RNA sequence: CUUGAGUCUCGUAGAGGGGGGUAGAAUUCCAGGUGUAGCGGUGAAAUGCGUAGAGAUCUGGAGGAAUACCGGUGGCGAAGGCGGCCCCCUGGACGAAGACUGACGCUCAGGUGCGAAAGCGUGGGGAGCAAACAGGAUUAGAUACCCUGGUAGUCCACGCCGUAAACGAUGUCGACUUGGAGGUUGUGCCCUUGAGGCGUGGCUUCCGGAGCUAACGCGUUAAGUCGACCGCCUGGGGAGUACGGCCGCAAGGUUAAAACUCAAAUGAAUUGACGGGGGCCCGCACAAGCGGUGGAGCAUGUGGUUUAAUUCGAUGCAACGCGA
C-alpha cells in the first residue's frame, strides 16, 4: 500500500544460474511441485535447443523478444469515467509478463504433454505465431487506440 | 493538380470535434480532413490526436497541389487547437504566420443557457 | 492574434494567444451569461483577493 | 444675531435622466465561388441538418440586439436602477475662498409622484435566447434535468399593472465617542526640484477597542452614547386566507378578520452524527498475482414444503459444518 519493498531475490536457475530463466519455472510451477514442475521447464527447453539448434537460454529470450510488451493501458476511475490511460511498462514487469502469457497459453496449448505444450508453444513466439506474440500486440492495440489519453 | 506551391490552413477546433481545411490565399478550399470521419467518435475523436492524425490526412490531399508552405488559421477552443498545427508544421509543410481568428463578440448575442446538471 | 517567426524553428510562441483571448473571454461566454452572478458571485472575488 | 438652512461666484468628477445620431466585434439569414462526406450534438446517443452537395472556407449583402478590452474593494442616483463613442436638452452631489438672505429648519398620518422582472392593451420590430409546445434520450416511471427545434416574450412607442430575499432583511434629520490599514474625488502647503512629502473636506471598502448584543456579531458609514418626528410588532397553524370597501382591462393588488386547533413555533450557539463537502491519512479495502465459489456429483447447515411430529434456539456485515 504505501510500504515500500526491495525485491523477493530468487534462486538464480538450477541448472543455468539465471535468475531470469530461474522465476520462468516458478511461473510454471504448482502446487509447490517444484521439482516435477521444472523437469518439464527444462525438457521443452533443452528439446527447443536442440531443434533451434542454439541453447536453450538463447532460443529462449528470442522468442521472448516477440512476447515483450513495451506498453499497457491501465484502469483509472476519475469521476465516473473508468478511462483506459495506456501507460510504458518497466523492464523488469516486461519480462514478466511476457513468461507468465508463455505458460498460461502452453498450458492449454492442447498437446499431449506439457512438454510439447511449451517446447512447441515457446517457437511459435520466436517467429510470431502463437497467441503470446498475440497478447504483445493485442495489448498494445489497447493502447495507441486509447494513446489520446496518454 | 494546378500547383499552389502555398496556401492557408483553417482549424475549426470546437469542443466536441476538430476540422481542417486547406486552401489557397483566395479563400477557395483545396482540401479538408475532419477527425470525425476518420475512425474513432464521441469521446475519441474529440481527443488532441484525434486531430492530429486526422490533420495528417488532410496534407494527403492539398501536397498533390504544389503547395510547399502554408499559414495556420485557428479559432474556438478544445483539443486539436494546438495540435493540429504540429501535425503539419512536422508533416514537412513549411510554416509562416499563426493566427487566432477566433471569434470574440464585444458583448453582442445572449448565449444559450444550457448545461445544468 | 497574429505570428510570424524568420528561420524555420517550429516555435509557436502561443503566448501572445492566451496572453489575452483565447479561453476566459470564450470559456465565459461559452454558456449562458450571468445577469445576476456579476454583480455578486463576480464581485466576490475580493472576498479572496483582499487576503 | 449667525453657527442651521438657503442664494451667488468659481471650479470637480461622474454607467444620473430625456432625445437624436453613430462605430466596430460577433450571431443568424440570403446570394454566389472553392471543396466533399460528413457536420451537429452527448456521459453515450438519438432526433436533426448533409450527394437536391452540408459542414469548413472566401466574397458581397440583409437585419436585430448587445456594447470585449478599460472595469475596480470604482462612480452616479431617493429608490428602482444606470456602462461603446458623438452631440443636444437637463437634475443632483462636492471643495474652495469668500459675498449675501437671516431660523426661511427637522419630521410627516392622509395625499402626490417615481416603481426590477413577469404580465396586459394598441401598433411596430424580431438576430440570439427562450415559458408553451414538438420531437429525441435518460428512467421503474421522467408531463423534469440533457439533446434537436421552437411560440409568447424579450427590443420599441404611448398607456395599464404596482409586486420582489424592492435587502444593509438595518426610516429620516442633528450631536458626541479610542484607533489602524486602503480605494475615490476636491482643496491648502513643501529644494514641488518627484508621481515624491505634509496636511485638510465629501464619499467608500476592510480590520477592530470601549460599549451594546441572547449569541452571531455591530463598532465615529454603529446595532455605542443622546435628542425630534414617523412606520410597525404583540404565540404557531388557520392566514396575508374569507367577507366587505377601494383600485384594476385582466392577471390581480390593497385594506383585513373569525371559527377551529397545538404547547409550541422561533433566533443563536454547542456537542456529536451524517453529506452523492473539502483536506490528510490507514486495512489484503482497491489495485498486483495465485488459487477458489457460483455450473457438476455428494456431504452439510438453512428457508421452504410436507408431517402425527419433523423438539428448541442463531436468520444484515457480527445467522446458514452456528449452540451440537
Ligand atoms: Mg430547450
Ligand atoms: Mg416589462
Ligand atoms: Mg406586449
Ligand atoms: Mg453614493
Ligand atoms: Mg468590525
Ligand atoms: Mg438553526
Ligand atoms: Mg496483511
Ligand atoms: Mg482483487
Ligand atoms: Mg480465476
Amino acid at each position: 500500500r504505501r510500504r515500500v519493498i526491495g525485491q523477493r531475490k530468487i534462486l538464480p536457475d538450477p541448472k543455468f544460474g539465471s535468475e531470469l530463466l530461474a522465476k520462468f519455472v516458478n511461473i510454471l510451477m504448482v502446487d509447490g511441485k517444484k521439482s516435477t514442475a521444472e523437469s518439464i521447464v527444462y525438457s521443452a527447453l533443452e528439446t527447443l535447443a536442440q531443434r533451434s539448434g542454439k541453447s536453450e537460454l538463447e532460443a529462449f529470450e528470442v522468442a521472448l523478444e516477440n512476447v515483450r510488451p513495451t506498453v499497457e493501458v491501465k484502469s483509472r476511475r476519475v469521476g465516473g469515467s473508468t478511462y483506459q490511460v495506456p501507460v510504458e511498462v518497466r523492464p523488469v514487469r516486461r519480462n514478466a509478463l511476457a513468461m507468465r502469457w508463455i505458460v498460461e497459453a502452453a498450458r492449454k496449448r492442447g498437446d499431449k504433454s506439457m512438454a510439447l505444450r511449451l517446447a512447441n508453444e515457446l517457437s511459435d513466439a520466436a517467429e510470431n505465431k502463437g497467441t503470446a506474440v498475440k497478447k504483445r500486440e493485442d495489448v498494445h492495440r489497447m493502447a495507441e487506440a486509447n494513446k489520446a489519453f496518454a | 493538380r494546378k500547383q499552389v506551391s502555398d496556401g492557408v490552413a483553417h482549424i475549426h477546433a470546437s469542443f466536441n470535434n476538430t476540422i481542417v481545411t486547406i486552401t489557397d490565399r483566395q479563400g477557395n478550399a483545396l482540401g479538408w480532413a475532419t477527425a470525425g470521419g476518420s475512425g474513432f467518435r464521441g469521446s475519441r475523436k474529440s481527443t488532441p490526436f484525434a486531430a492530429q492524425v486526422a490533420a495528417e490526412r488532410c496534407a494527403d490531399a492539398v501536397k498533390e497541389y504544389g503547395i510547399k508552405n502554408l499559414e495556420v488559421m485557428v479559432k474556438g477552443p478544445g483539443p486539436g487547437r494546438e495540435s493540429t498545427i504540429r501535425a503539419l508544421n512536422a508533416a514537412g509543410f513549411r510554416i509562416t504566420n499563426i493566427t487566432d481568428v477566433t471569434p470574440i463578440p464585444h458583448n453582442g448575442c445572449r448565449p444559450p443557457k444550457k448545461r445544468r446538471v | 492574434i497574429k505570428v510570424r517567426e524568420n528561420e524555420p524553428f517550429d516555435v509557436a510562441l502561443r503566448r501572445f494567444k492566451r496572453s489575452c483571448e483565447k479561453a476566459g473571454v470564450l470559456a465565459e461566454v461559452r454558456r449562458r451569461e450571468f445577469y445576476e452572478k456579476p454583480t455578486t458571485e463576480r464581485k466576490r472575488a475580493k472576498a479572496s483577493a483582499v487576503k
